[PDB]
RNA sequence: CUAGCUAGCAGUGGCGCCCGAACAGGGACUUGA
């Protein structure tokens, strides 16, 4: 007796007029009998000579080969149907589950058909062969939404009856548990079964409740622990994009829970691959990466549940190469889960990636648990405070502490906000042409230099000019330039980027203990500015 | 009640997602929505409507947990109605007053019905931690908060009820931009508070509970761009000053470095001092006297859009700039954890812009998007929500101040 | 109605590829240094 939901069609539209495909002559009886069986149960209405519409029909023999069953496609109507709200856009996670002593689960077969449909909308079920589904059909756009809404409003009174219990619902299964003995659990289960039969559902008393760990999206939901489904890997040499997809998906499902999982190499191996049977020669790096992932996978591990009373902890063990990690635990070595964050702006630093990873982990913890723990970062306070105080942005983080777990994080150099005595002034500049690209550039002392280039832009010309200048300068220096590009880039104090040019820049800068820099306009006649402009513009300006 | 028919521009309603929340906020949301539905203000719904609007929780002066909605998109789409049909004026004496006061009468909006054909465009849902439960959707059966159409339609009865006192206090001025209110007061702070309490009683007469607080516009002026006055001038300082002057020339056309550029004709070291000739000193003093003067050749347009830029210096020191067109500044100033200060600063700047022009500008914050989206709710205390974005800043506009 | 008279549906999670929409810079028209 549940109440349906009023539903209409898109602005000024109607049911699509179509002709049902011609089919075989052996499934017809085998599917006409299925149609009559669905009819006799009191779930469909057959009214053909009135409805001037039509819908497609299909006969399928899917997995568990027993017979040719029926199927229907709404691809022609799903778009014509009025828009609806997609309720479930995410999924739960094993790490965010709690400690329920008496666990259970409840599924219902054909439950989709166990819900009526608005009779004004049931007219759009012209299942010719005619049959008009008196209940929700399959493959529908929003049917799961109405399903979950009905389930929620039906359990609402049950929740009011026993609010202390928690429920984890899903598409068709009802994962539920408590912290009591068996007797009371089964009493409440029978109470729920009656509360549901009040509206016509199904529930047996021989399903899988302790035989688990369950089989849910490839998980192992043990009673007092959990982990992903036991995984394997092929042991051949050739690697086709299909086997790639397979092992990549497997190791990704495993990486979200397992530590020390690297896929960057195998990911890079895919960029540019488009065919369907590419036997890729596994580079030595990818080979050793797979070997290490195997070694880590050669021994199993069981995740831990969550405890609301006791807090949690966050920690990281970086591996290098700009890649990061993170571990979540409530007690030493009781790792809940882990992951990976190694996305690179063309230029970046260590503390920037650290901040991004920690804020992403904070968002993850909030969406999972709803709060953030005290972080354990391998970097001292003075570095972070100086960074975010002298940086051109604002970055805040919750309480945390220091960790003496090498390797660590730091700034491999620093900049001075005031000139220095004894240093040397360097009026430098560099330009090029949009056609020849043979820009000349160099430096000037308070001795000048000029060096042509090849296939470079004014930005890159000035970059290489300051590079070659630093290659010959000493320790202390007070340089000036005009390109705000390179200045602003260096102000970020990066130690890694994509272009190897800036990498050599920072490499040479490391050795230089002291350095100062600033910005000035161009074409104004400031000391050596016009001098270098004239010297480099030789043969390229006119 | 005669619900005015609301009709969106012949553009569909929004269906924005909902960022994650915390149980400490979900409990407050549930316990307040229970009473909200008990009092016929809202009702439970299903997926019949595709729309959805953000929702969140907040926490000065109390420990309660109020709420509001992000009608930014809704307002940007339904502008025409309240912008043209029933507009509102904007006085100018309020800024010439001594002190002011800001109120909030959302409860008044919570005491009126609302049309039914427009509620579907008010879809607001709460999240579920770890996706354990589907979205518990609801609908606004009454006038919501933050929607500037509700005040636009309620102003009639509002003024009809305000009639008694304003005749006795003609010097006072009132503005109704949103759920919040304002007052004109050019008298003693004690008298200001006495009249504020009188108006609070006039409101309580109909059951309106409403216990920073005040503010003063007289102190607000422009931030004079000032240069250093030293007895010994090195090179680096002159270079920084020349860069600043060249970057600011877009504001004051009367800026030149003729007498200064000559001193730069000699490429020397940085620590060496150079004397400032009378001609150079004369031009420097002229430029200084020109800077302190206000802007000449600008105005304000209520039809166009507004921009609210922001920067940072250090030690919790911040700046801010407002303008419609690039380099056409209408106001400057100064204002001095790192996100709390930013939130209160943007609040202060928007309040200033509203009391000056009666409109909320667009912002430009130097921070990533996810960090702000996550941490802006922590220290927020107002009930109005403006637009915003995120931008990268070079170390040039920073030279507007030290 | 998708593939060469014949076989042909959707959802979930992932692996991806193409396009559209946003962000920062480069080449042509118009103003100033």
């Amino acid at each position: 007796p549940i109440e349906t939901v009023p539903v209409k069609l898109k602005p000024g539209m109607d049911g699509p007029k179509v002709k049902q495909w011609p089919l075989t002559e052996e499934k017809i009886k085998a599917l006409v009998e299925i149609c009559t069986e669905m009819e006799k149960e009191g779930k469909i209405s057959k009214i053909g000579p009135e409805n001037p519409y039509n819908t497609p029909v299909f006969a399928i023999k899917k997995k568990d080969s027993t017979k040719w069953r029926k199927l229907v496609d709404f691809r022609e109507l799903n778009k014509r149907t009025q828009d609806f709200w997609e309720v479930q856009l995410g999924i739960p996670h094993p790490a965010g589950l709690k400690k329920k002593k008496s666990v259970t689960v409840l599924d219902v077969g054909d439950a989709y058909f166990s819900v009526p449909l608005d009779e004004d909308f049931r007219k759009y079920t012209a299942f010719t062969i005619r049959y008009q589904y008196n209940v929700l059909p399959q493959g529908w756009k929003g049917s799961p939404a109405i399903f979950q809404s009905s389930m929620t409003k039906i359990l609402e009174p049950f929740k009011k009856q026993n609010p202390d219990i928690v429920i984890y619902q899903y598409m068709d299964d009802l994962y539920v548990g408590s912290d009591l003995e068996i007797g009371q659990h089964r009493t409440k289960i029978e109470e729920l079964r009656q509360h549901l039969l009040r509206w016509g559902l199904t529930t047996p008393d021989k399903k899988h409740q302790k035989e688990p760990p369950f089989l849910w999206m490839g998980y192992e939901l043990h009673p007092d622990k959990w982990t992903v489904q036991p995984i394997v890997l092929p042991e051949k040499d050739s690697w086709t994009v299909n086997d790639i997809c397979k092992l990549v998906g497997k190791l990704n499902w495993a990486s979200q829970i397992y530590p020390g999982i690297k896929v960057r190499q195998l990911s890079k191996l895919l960029r540019g691959t488009k065919a369907l049977t590419e036997v890729i020669p596994l580079t030595e790096e990818a080979e050793l990466e797979l070997a290490e992932n195997r070694e880590i996978l050669k021994e199993p591990v069981h995740g831990v549940y969550y405890d609301p009373s006791k807090d949690l902890i966050a920690e990281i063990q970086k591996q290098g190469q700009g890649q990061w990690t993170y571990q979540i635990y409530q007690e030493p070595f009781k790792n809940l889960k882990t992951g990976k964050y190694a996305r690179m702006g063309a230029h970046t630093n260590d503390v920037k990636q650290l901040t991004e990873a920690v804020q992403k982990i904070t968002t993850e913890s909030i969406v999972i648990w709803g709060k953030t723990p005290k972080f354990k970062l391998p970097i001292q306070k003075e570095t972070w405070e100086t960074w975010w105080t002298e940086y051109w942005q604002a970055t805040w983080i919750p309480e945390w502490e220091f960790v003496n777990t090498p390797p660590l994080v730091k700034l491999w150099y620093q900049l001075e906000k005031e000139p220095i005595v004894g240093a040397e002034t360097f009026y430098v500049d560099g330009a090029a042409n949009r056609e020849t690209k043979l820009g000349k550039a160099g430096y000037v002392t308070n001795r000048q230099k000029v060096v042509p280039l090849t296939n470079t832009t004014n930005q890159k010309t000035q970059l290489q000019a300051i590079y070659l200048a630093l290659q010959d300068s000493g320790l202390e220096v007070n340089i000036v330039t005009d390109s705000q590009y390179a200045l602003g880039i260096i102000q970020a104090q990066p130690d890694k980027s994509e272009s190897e040019l800036v990498n050599q820049i920072i490499e040479q800068l490391i050795k230089k203990e002291k350095v100062y820099l600033a910005w000035v306009p161009a074409h104004k006649g400031i000391g050596g500015n016009e001098q270098v402009d004239k010297l480099v513009s030789a043969g390229i300006r006119k | 009640i005669e619900t005015v028919p609301v009709k969106l521009k012949p553009m569909d309603g929004p269906k924005v997602k909902q960022w994650p929340l915390t149980e400490e906020k979900i409990k407050a949301l549930v316990e307040i929505c229970t009473e909200m539905e008990k009092e016929g203000k809202i009702s439970k719904i299903g997926p019949e409507n595709p729309y959805n609007t953000p929702v969140f929780a907040i926490k000065k002066d109390s420990t309660k947990w109020r709420k509001l909605v992000d009608f930014r998109e809704l307002n940007k789409r339904t502008q025409d109605f309240w912008e043209v049909q029933l507009g509102i004026p904007h006085p100018a004496g309020l800024k010439k007053k001594k002190s002011v006061t800001v109120l909030d009468v959302g409860d008044a909006y919570f005491s009126v019905p609302l049309d039914e054909d427009f509620r579907k465009y008010t879809a607001f849902t709460i999240p579920s931690i770890n996706n354990e439960t589907p979205g518990i959707r609801y609908q606004y059966n009454v006038l919501p908060q933050g929607w500037k159409g509700s005040p636009a339609i309620f102003q009639s009865s509002m003024t009809k009820i305000l009639e008694p006192f304003k005749k006795q206090n003609p010097d006072i001025v009132i503005y109704q931009y949103m759920d919040d209110l304002y007052v004109g007061s050019d008298l003693e702070i004690g008298q200001h508070r006495t009249k504020i309490e009188e108006l609070r009683q006039h409101l309580l007469r109909w059951g309106l509970t409403t216990p920073g607080y005040e503010l003063h516009p007289d102190k607000w002026t422009v931030q004079p761009i000032v240069l250093p006055e030293k007895d010994s001038w090195t090179v680096n300082d002159i270079q920084k000053l020349v860069g600043k002057l060249n970057w600011a020339s877009q504001i004051y056309p009367g800026i030149k470095v003729r007498q200064l550029s000559k001193l730069l004709r000699g490429t020397k070291a940085l620590t060496e001092v150079i004397p400032l000739t009378e001609e150079a000193e004369l031009e420097l003093a002229e430029n200084r006297e020109i800077l302190k003067e206000p802007v000449h050749g600008v105005y304000y347009d209520p039809s166009k859009d507004l921009i609210a830029e922001i920067q940072k210096q250090g030690q919790g020191q911040w700046t801010y700039q407002i303008y419609q067109e690039p380099f056409k500044n209408l106001k400057t100033g100064k204002y001095a954890n790192d996100v709390k200060q930013l939130t209160e600063a943007v609040q202060k700047i928007t309040t200033e812009s509203i009391v000056i022009w009666g409109k909320t500008p667009k912002f430009k914050l130097p921070i990533q998007k996810e960090t702000w989206e996550t941490w802006w709710t922590e220290y927020w205390q107002a009930t109005w929500i403006p637009e915003w974005e995120f931008v990268n800043t070079p170390p040039l506009v920073k030279l507007w101040y030290q």
